[PDB]
RNA sequence: UGUGGAUUGUCCUUGGACAAUGGUAGGAGAGCGUUCUAAGGGCGUUGAAGCAUGAUCGUAAGGACAUGUGGAGCGCUUAG
RNA sequence: UGACCGAUAGUGAACCAGUACCGUGAGGGAAAGGUGAAAAGCACCCCGGAAGGGGAGUGAAAUAGAACCUGAAACCGUGUGCUUACAAGUAGUCAGAGCCCGUUAAUGGGUGAUGGCGUGCCUUUUGUAGAAUGAACCGGCGAGUUACGAUUUGAUGCAAGGUUAAGCAGUAAAUGUGGAGCCGUAGCGAAAGCGAGUCUGAAUAGGGCGUUUAGUAUUUGGUCGUAGACCCGAAACCAG
RNA sequence: GGACGACAUUAGACGAAUCAUCUGGAAAGAUGAAUCAAAGAAGGUAAUAAUCCUGUAGUCGAAAAUGUUGUCUCUCUUGA
C-alpha cells in the first residue's frame, strides 16, 4: 500500500517480555527466579544432565557395536515416482537425477516396490528387490544391472 | 490490460503487454516484508562503547575489605561508578538478511499491478538528449501531468538520463534490473521506456 | 541510540507532592515522606467508606430511643409494633419526622400501640 | 559456535522419533537363574528425555 | 436483599441475560509513556522546547487548554 | 559515511592533562565549556576610606553587568488571610460549626472549635509496631544483553518436494546469477545385509520398532548450550 | 639496471541567477512574481537561504609523484 499507512500481517509481530521493570507486570524484583539456591546466581545452574552425585544415566549402561565406516547407501526410489511419465523407455540414473524425482545418487539406486506401476516401460537400474524386478518383468522391461 | 503509448501527447502503438505483471491481486504481506528488509540492509551497525575491562586505570582495591566502616567496593571503574563502565550497550554489527526467491518476485509484482490499478502507470516512447538538459526534463514532466514523486526507468544505461532530472526534489532513476520494491512504493506515478516495458515482462515472467 | 531520562521522573514526582498539601512538618515538601503518607490516606478513605453507613445508621437508632420515651414506649417495642402494622419507613425518615412535625410522630406512635 | 555432542552416547540409537537403550546387568555376573538371564530384550529412554534430549540432539 | 454502573467468560446467536471477579512464589493476555529513523500532513519572533501555577479530561500507567517566565525549535497519524 | 555520544556522556584529557595533588621508589591520577548581533564592558551626579549600592546612559532585553543563556528541588528569609498557652499526639482519614474567599462553574476553594476509627516503609522469615537489617535530605547516574547453534509456537510462500553457501558484475545498493551441499520422500539390525517389512534365531509361529506418510525456507515469541552471560563483594594463587 | 610515453589517482581553476512588500533591534520567515539545475550534501551570515558568503556537480589536472604499468629496446639464448 502507502508508505504512510503499512501495517503487518495480524498475530505475526508480538513485543518482547522485560523481566524486572516493576510489580505491576508481575515479573520484577525477584524476576521469576525463585528466592534463594543456586539456580537463582547470576551465570548458576549445574550441566544439563548432572543427577547431583547420583550416577548418571548414560554411565550404567553398557555401550555395544562398531561403526563400519565403509558403508553402501543407495538411493531408495518406490514404483509411483516411476508413473510420471507414460510409455517410458531406459530409466537411467542420469535420466533419473534429471528427472527431479531423485538427486545427490549416494552410491547407485536401488528400486523398492511400495505401489502398482500401471505401465509396460523398460526399466535399467542398478539393483532391485525380490518384488520390484517381478513388478518389471511382468511390465516387460529388460531390468539389466 | 490495453495501455496506449504516448510522447508529448502523441498517441504511438498501443501495447497491450500486461498479463499476470499488471492487474493482479496484490499481497499485504509480502509487500511488508519486502520493503522492511529494503531498509534493514540498507543500515551501517558503527557504534560501541567501553566495557568495565576496557576504562584505563581501576586494578588496584580503593581500600580495605572490612574495618573501615564504608561500603565494600572492588575497583574505581565498577558500573555504579562516576568513572566509567557500561554493562550491556551497543556493538558493531549487521542487521540484513535474506528471504525466499519465489517471495522476493510475487512482492514486486505485487507493487506494480497496484500502481496499475490506481491510474498511475505511463508507458512512453524512446527518448534521449544530446547532452543532460534539466531545464528539457522539467517541460517534459509539465507536458504529462503528473504527481510530484516520480520514478523513470531506465533500459541499460541513460548517462543522458541519469546526469539530467537527478537534482529535482521527488524524482529518481533507475533501471529494469535495478527494480526495488522501497522506491516503486514511494513514487506516485511510472513513466517506463517501450523497450524497458517487456523486458521486465520476460525476467518476471 | 542513548535515551537519557529528564522531564518525565519529576513530571511524576511533582503529581505525588500536589496531593500531600496540608499536611504538617516535611510531609508536605519531601517526596519520600509524601508518597508514604498518601498511601496510607486511600487505604484509610476506603477503609471507613463502609463505616460512615454504620455511624449514621447507629446515630438515628440514639434519636429514635429518646423520641419514644416521652410517650413511655421502647425503641424495641416501638418497632416491634410498627412492623406488625404492615408499616415499610426508614430509620433515618422517623428521626427525621420526629425532630421536624411531632405531631406526625404522635399518631404513629398510637398506630404501633393499638397493632400489639 | 556449533553445539557439541555427548560421545558417550555410543549407547542409544535413534527410532523414529524416541531413542531406544541397552540393559544395565548385561555382564560378569552371572550365578543367576536361567528365567533371568534370559530377558535381555531392548527398552527405550523413560520420560526422563526431558532432563538428556538436548545432548543428544543430531544423533538423528 | 434492594438500586445504578465496570469488566470478563458464556450464551443469544445486541442488549436482556446466565453464572463468575481475596491473593504470595509462579503461568497467560491487553495497554501507557521515553530517545532515534521512514513516509504523509502540520505549528513557530503575531513567540518553540523547558520551568511555575490552576477548582479540567480518561477504568490505571497518563492527556489536553488557558496564564506568567523563556528566546529557537518542536508536535500529530501509521509502522520500525 | 553513521535509526553513534552531546560536557556525571564521548578518550584519563572539548578548558591550565598525564597537569593540581599523593608516594623514598615502581606507580596512582582529578575538578573545570556557554554575556551580546557588535565591548557599544555602566561617561557623568549622590552616600562610603574602599568594597558595593541609588539615579542616569549603551542595548531588542541590565531580575543579559564577567557569582554573566535557561535557573528545578533540598535549604534560608520578609510580609500577610484563618488558627493556637487544661493538653497524652505513626500526625492521617470520615463527619462537622464559625470566619474569610471567588474557578477550567461545580451538589466550588482556604482555614479547622469538637467527635468516631487508626502501632511508618524495604528486606528476611513458622511469625516483625518490633528492642532483627537498610536509608540524614534533595538532584543526576546505576542490573536478563549480543553473536553463533538446538528445540517448540504464531505468520506467510510453495508443496512430495523445499531451499541455498562461498563467490561474481552493482547506489558499502543485498536483486540478478551461482546446484559443492542440507532437510524430507522407508525403515529394521552390532554388522554383512534384506527391504513395506526387518531383526529375533532351531523357529514365517508369539512378540520389538516400523507401514496408513506432510514437509520445508525465512522471520516473531518462550526456554536452553558455548562465551564474564542479571549486577556489585572476598581471605588467597602465580608471573615480572 | 634505466632510457620511452599515455593514462586512473594526490594541491591549487573557473565555479549557474532574486527582487518587492509585511512584522522586527535585524529577516533567510509570511506573501507575490520570477528566473540556472552533470551542482535541492553541508556550515556561516543580527531568525528557518538551491540564487549574500564557504563550498558542492563538473571543468584545468599538478612546476610532479608513483599507482594499473598499456608499451620499444637492453643484457636476457642455444636446444632438439
Amino acid at each position: 500500500m502507502k508508505l504512510h499507512e503499512l501495517k503487518p500481517a495480524e498475530g505475526s509481530r508480538k513485543e518482547r517480555n522485560r523481566v524486572g521493570r516493576g510489580v505491576a507486570t508481575g515479573n520484577g524484583k525477584t524476576s521469576g527466579r525463585g528466592h534463594k539456591g543456586q539456580k537463582a546466581r547470576s551465570g548458576g545452574g549445574v550441566r544439563p544432565g548432572f543427577e547431583g552425585g547420583q550416577l548418571p544415566l548414560f554411565r550404567r549402561l553398557p555401550k555395544r557395536g562398531f561403526t563400519n565406516i565403509n558403508r553402501k547407501e543407495y538411493a531408495i526410489v518406490n514404483l509411483d515416482q516411476l508413473n510420471k511419465f507414460e510409455d517410458g523407455t531406459e530409466v537411467t540414473p542420469a535420466l533419473l537425477v534429471e528427472s527431479g524425482v531423485v538427486k545427490n545418487e549416494k552410491s547407485g539406486i536401488k528400486i523398492l516396490g511400495n505401489g502398482s506401476l500401471d505401465k509396460k516401460l523398460t526399466v535399467k537400474a542398478h539393483k532391485f528387490s525380490a518384488s520390484a524386478a517381478e513388478a518389471i518383468d511382468a511390465k516387460g522391461g529388460a531390468h539389466e544391472v | 490490460n490495453y495501455d496506449v503509448l504516448k510522447l508529448d501527447g502523441t498517441k504511438s502503438g498501443s501495447i497491450e503487454l500486461s498479463d499476470a505483471v499488471f492487474g493482479i491481486e496484490p499481497n499485504n504481506s509480502v509487500l511488508f516484508e519486502a520493503i522492511n528488509l529494503q531498509r534493514a540492509s540498507l543500515r551501517q551497525g558503527t557504534h560501541a562503547v567501553k566495557n568495565r575491562s576496557a576504562v584505563s586505570g581501576g586494578g588496584r582495591k580503593p581500600w580495605k575489605q572490612k574495618g573501615t566502616g564504608r561500603a565494600r567496593q572492588g575497583t574505581i571503574r565498577a558500573p555504579q561508578w562516576r568513572g566509567g563502565g557500561i554493562v550491556f550497550g551497543p556493538t558493531p554489527r549487521s542487521y540484513a538478511y535474506k528471504m525466499p526467491k519465489k517471495m522476493r518476485r510475487l512482492a514486486l509484482r505485487s507493487a506494480l499491478s497496484f500502481k496499475a490499478q490506481e491510474n498511475g502507470l505511463t508507458v512512453v516512447d524512446a527518448f534521449n538528449f544530446e547532452a543532460p538538459k534539466t531545464k528539457e526534463f522539467k517541460n517534459v514532466l509539465s507536458t504529462l501531468e503528473q504527481p510530484k514523486k516520480v520514478l523513470v526507468v531506465t533500459e541499460n544505461e541513460d548517462v543522458n538520463v541519469e546526469l539530467s532530472a537527478r537534482n529535482i526534489p521527488g524524482v529518481q532513476v533507475t533501471t529494469a534490473q535495478g527494480l526495488n520494491v522501497l522506491d516503486i512504493t514511494n513514487a506516485d506515478s511510472l513513466v517506463i521506456t517501450e523497450a524497458a516495458a517487456k523486458k521486465v515482462e520476460e525476467v518476471l515472467g | 541510540p542513548r535515551v537519557k531520562g529528564g522531564t518525565v521522573t519529576r513530571a511524576r514526582r511533582k503529581k505525588t507532592i500536589k496531593l500531600a498539601k496540608g499536611y504538617f512538618g516535611s510531609k508536605h515538601t519531601l517526596y519520600k515522606v509524601a508518597k508514604q503518607q498518601v498511601m496510607k490516606s486511600g487505604q484509610y478513605a476506603f477503609r471507613d467508606r463502609r463505616q460512615r453507613k454504620r455511624d449514621f445508621r447507629k446515630l438515628w437508632i440514639t434519636r429514635i430511643n429518646a423520641a419514644a420515651r416521652q410517650h413511655e414506649m421502647s425503641y424495641s417495642r416501638l418497632m416491634n409494633g410498627l412492623k406488625k402494622a404492615g408499616i415499610d419507613i426508614n430509620r433515618k425518615m422517623l428521626s427525621e419526622i420526629a425532630i421536624s412535625d411531632e405531631k406526625a410522630f404522635a399518631q404513629l406512635v398510637t398506630k404501633a400501640k393499638d397493632a400489639l | 559456535p556449533k553445539m557439541k555432542t555427548h560421545r558417550g552416547a555410543a549407547k542409544r540409537v535413534k527410532r523414529t522419533a524416541s531413542g531406544q537403550l541397552k540393559r544395565s546387568r548385561a555382564f560378569t555376573s552371572h550365578l543367576f537363574a536361567n528365567k533371568s538371564t534370559k530377558q535381555k530384550r531392548q527398552l527405550r529412554k523413560a520420560r526422563l528425555v526431558s532432563k538428556s534430549d538436548m545432548k543428544r540432539v543430531k544423533q538423528l
